[PDB]
């Protein structure tokens, strides 16, 4: 059960399926099932396809309402603590001034 | 303006890994040179070129940093002892019991290759061992196992599965990943500590 | 005029600033007091401070006050902290003797030309790391023979 | 570029070569492949035995 | 004519793959112009380099 | 405060004379005795009751 | 007697450089080679059928040393 | 005052009661376990107090050694001791025949009365203590581990066992804190416990050198 990822494939960590070959059935076993990946890895990644275009990067509809949203709201809040400040007192935070 | 900040915080970076360069190869220069002398003697204790004891044992237990398996430990044994079952599933042994499991354990661990090795580490042992022991009698009084062996569901003895063979194998394998762990004489402990402290 | 205000009143010389920092743990929020000072036995002795419990960041107040194995475990404690602040991880084994070279021969010695000659005895070593003519010479003048080990 | 420094602790030796790296998966992890004019350059001492 | 895509993983870090046929028929071909320059002068002496 | 002295403009101080503290000028005779109280405040800044951070 | 019975990653670099460096001048073979043109491949074989003639002198920091041999050491 | 005081006085004798005892001086419990109100009963205001007489203690003797062996504890009024108060001391414990003194000044010694007290005399051994130190026991600490000085047949077997020399073992000045704390002498080895991350410890020695 599951899918590879850096966490269990990546030289990140411990956990790591070749880490445990290693611990477990010496180098030699590790350094075969490496190369077995490295062999066959990029073989069905070829004849799969695997690419990136500008269409993958596209922003939404729904991703640009939210985005317009959350700008004027950001922009509303700041604009309301920076008359905050000028304007009358600002509620200080602990440990530094208003600013 | 967004692009000219963007392309301040990427100068910003640039200058500051600039800087880390030429520091930390200074600092690995010192580090190195201070600590090129050090070794790792037969006798298990580091000593200095001139003869004077640094540490009477590496790291207060004597293990190989290289060789660290757990988070600053030797071995997990909730891993190993998963491998184990795994590995060498015996299907014609019954179960063990709790008290069953703590006797063959005492048992196992009396002999005389397991003199040799530390005292924390079977300590240790014995926690987990213990710890497995309760888990297993836990289940069975949850689920009315009996332990003579004679219960009609015969799957419930799937639940914690444990027989003697996996528990002198996982005894075994943890022996030898303890010894194959330690310090080998003649290392040079200090330029490894060196480097891995400047890297 | 000049330095009549400038008179200290009530607290430690060398205290610069001491703040009320507080832990919001969900058993309990406990109050403790981060000092930027460099006067550790004062904060000790100091009344109502549970002075078994007090660390310090700086080595050499670690050291004359509280022994050389306090320096000790204080500098473990430090590197392993400025360590883990960035995300990567040491073996303690590493650190552990890291402080004990440090801390060998009673003093805290650091790392710099000055610790590394009251350290090492070899003259080759020592020249070829830094200061090499004013080593060399002091060598000929004291006729120190120095081995191959 | 003392004595010590650039003459003692690292120096220049022969029977090595530098050149850029290129990726090549068909290869095992221990090994490494060297190109047929850099290997007609750098050679081995081998002892004629039986 | 770039695709962007993973091929025969021999591009794994920053690397790419180049099509032998574009090669053949011109694409990147470059050329390398080098300098030999010699001086025959007259010495002090009534004598010439020749 | 700062005095000065109308006089040459030169920096005041306080001395004692034979009947009363006067202000008086190191380089001219030009004198001035006090009458009444003379102060000079300053109301240096009062350290704030620190908030506890963390 | 009191070392580690297991043979370190040194000494099996030191005893195999030793093997081939001296099979390399003419040294006899004790393991009937099949054709291996290779001093090291020869070295290690001699290693994995324990039959390299060399003693290990295990020397403590006192002064004190201890004779271990290969075919009595552990190898991994 | 007359809170604060009495309060650093009390710790102070509770310090020198636990050092008493690590260092193996024949103290009872009452002394080692005296709470506040005890003190109050001996003494409850800085006048009625005696810091150079009502609180010398001359009942220390080192009980597991020798019950003939005495030590002593001053505590100088004076902040600053000079060369008289010294002199003072020292002819006192010369007439009650006294080897062991410790002195708890109260702000410093003069460099005059600290070179004095450093060659008094090799039989008269006589140790500074600053009373800011000893508000606060240096073993009770976290950082600092524990540690036991060691009998010569311990220093013999340690040695036998590891084949070394005294000069090999790590060295510690005997400026230390704690080795003033436990007034160890040069050629001394003191073996230090400490505490790892597991169950398990690890044991160390050092020399005083
Ligand atoms: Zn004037």
């Amino acid at each position: 059960s599951g899918s590879m990822d850096k966490g269990t494939l990546g030289s990140g960590s411990k956990n790591n399926i070749f880490y445990i070959l290693l611990r477990d059935w010496g180098q030699n076993e590790a350094a075969d099932a490496m190369s077995r990946l490295a062999r066959l890895a990029p073989v069905y990644l070829s004849n799969r396809g695997f690419s990136i275009g500008i269409g993958d990067v596209t922003p939404g509809q729904g991703l640009l309402k939210a985005k317009y949203e959350l700008l004027n709201a950001g922009y509303k809040k700041c604009d309301e603590y920076i008359e905050a400040l000028n304007t009358g007192k600002l509620q200080q935070q602990p440990g530094c001034t208003a600013e | 303006t967004e692009f000219f900040f963007h392309t301040m915080a990427g100068r910003e970076g640039l200058v500051d890994t600039a800087v880390k360069t030429a520091e930390t190869g200074y600092m690995q220069r010192r580090l190195v040179k201070s600590l090129e002398d050090l070794c790792s003697q037969y006798d298990l204790t580091v000593r200095s070129s001139t003869g004077d004891i640094i540490q009477f044992i590496y790291g207060g237990d004597g293990l190989d940093p290289a060789a660290m398996e757990g988070k600053d430990e030797p071995l997990e044994f909730k891993r190993v002892l998963d491998n184990i079952k795994a590995v060498f599933p015996c299907p014609s042994e019954p179960a063990l019991s709790k008290n069953e499991l703590i006797l063959t354990t005492e048992s196992i661990m009396k002999k005389s290759e397991f003199l040799c090795c530390q005292d924390s580490f079977l300590q240790e042992i014995k926690k987990f061992i213990k710890g497995v022991s309760e888990k297993i009698k836990k289940t069975r009084d949850k689920y009315g196992i009996n332990d003579n062996g004679t219960t009609e569901p015969r799957v419930l003895y799937q639940l914690d599965r444990i027989t003697p063979t996996q528990v002198e194998k996982f005894l075994e394998t943890c022996r030898d990943k303890y010894m194959r762990a330690q310090m080998e004489p003649g290392s040079a402990v200090g330029a490894l500590c060196a480097q891995s402290i400047g890297e | 005029k000049e330095d009549l205000p400038k008179v200290v009143v009530q607290g430690i010389p060398e205290v610069s600033r001491a703040v009320i920092h507080i832990d919001e743990q969900s058993g309990k929020e406990k109050y403790k007091l981060l000092v930027e000072g460099d006067n550790l036995r004062a904060v000790m002795a100091t009344h109502g401070v549970k002075g078994t419990r007090t660390t310090s960041n700086n080595t050499y107040e670690v050291e004359k006050t509280l022994g050389i194995e306090a320096a000790r475990t204080t500098i473990i404690n430090e590197i392993q902290y400025t360590m883990v602040n960035h995300g990567m991880s040491i073996d303690r084994r590493h650190v552990m003797l890291l402080s004990d070279l440090m801390t060998y021969k009673g003093e805290v010695l650091g790392i710099t030309r000055f610790g590394l000659a009251k350290m090492k005895e070899s003259v080759l070593m020592l020249a070829s790391f830094e200061k090499t003519a004013d080593h060399l010479f002091d060598a000929a003048y004291f006729g120190q023979k120095d081995s191959v080990c | 570029q003392g004595r010590f420094r650039g003459n003692l602790s690292g120096k220049r030796v022969d029977f090595s070569g530098r050149t850029v790296i290129s990726p090549d998966p068909n290869l095992r992890i221990d090994e490494v492949a060297v190109p047929v004019h850099v290997a007609k350059i750098l050679t081995f001492p081998e002892k004629v035995n039986k | 004519t770039v695709a962007v895509m993973s091929y025969s993983g021999y591009d794994i870090e920053d690397a790419l793959v180049l099509n032998k046929a574009s090669l053949d028929r011109g694409f990147g071909r470059c050329l390398v112009y080098k300098n030999a320059k010699c001086t025959l002068k007259r010495y002090t002496n009534q004598t010439f380099d020749k | 405060m700062l005095l000065f002295c109308p006089g040459c403009g030169n920096g005041l101080i306080v001395e004692e004379g034979q009947r009363c503290h006067r202000f008086a000028c190191n380089t001219c005779p030009y004198v001035h005795n006090i009458t009444r109280k003379v102060t000079n405040r300053k109301y240096p800044k009062l350290k704030e009751v620190d908030d506890v951070l963390g | 007697r009191i070392t580690t019975p297991y043979m370190t990653k040194y000494e099996r670099a030191r005893v195999l450089g030793t093997r081939a460096l001296q099979i390399a001048m003419c040294a006899p073979v004790m393991v009937e080679l099949e054709g291996e043109t290779d001093p090291l491949l020869i070295a290690m074989k001699e290693l994995k059928a324990r039959k390299i003639p060399i003693i290990i002198r295990r020397y403590l920091p006192d002064g004190s040393y201890e004779d271990w041999g290969v075919d009595e050491l552990i190898i991994t | 005052d007359d809170e604060e005081e009495t309060y650093r006085l009390w710790k102070i004798r509770k310090t020198i009661m636990q050092l008493c005892h690590d260092r193996g001086y024949l103290v009872t419990q009452d002394e080692l376990d005296q709470t506040l109100e005890e003190f109050k009963a001996q003494s409850g205001d800085k006048p009625s107090e005696g810091r150079p007489r009502r609180t010398d203690l001359t009942v220390l003797v080192a009980h597991n050694d020798d019950p003939t062996d005495q030590m002593f504890v001053f505590f100088p009024e004076e902040p600053k001791v000079g060369i008289k108060t010294i002199k003072v001391y020292c002819q006192r414990m010369q007439e009650e025949n006294i080897t062991r003194a410790l002195i708890v000044v109260q702000q410093g010694m003069t460099p005059s009365a600290k070179q004095s007290l450093v060659d008094m005399a090799p039989k008269y051994i006589l140790e500074q203590f600053l009373q800011q130190e000893l508000l606060i026991n240096i073993t009770e600490h976290e950082l600092v581990p524990e540690h036991v000085v060691m009998t010569k047949e311990e220093v013999t077997e340690l040695l036998a066992r590891y084949k070394l020399r005294e000069n090999q073992l790590p060295r510690i000045q005997a400026g230390d804190p704690v080795a003033r704390y436990f007034g160890i002498k040069r050629g001394q080895v003191v073996k230090i416990i400490r505490p790892s991350e597991t169950a398990g410890r690890y044991i160390t020695y050092r020399l005083v050198q």
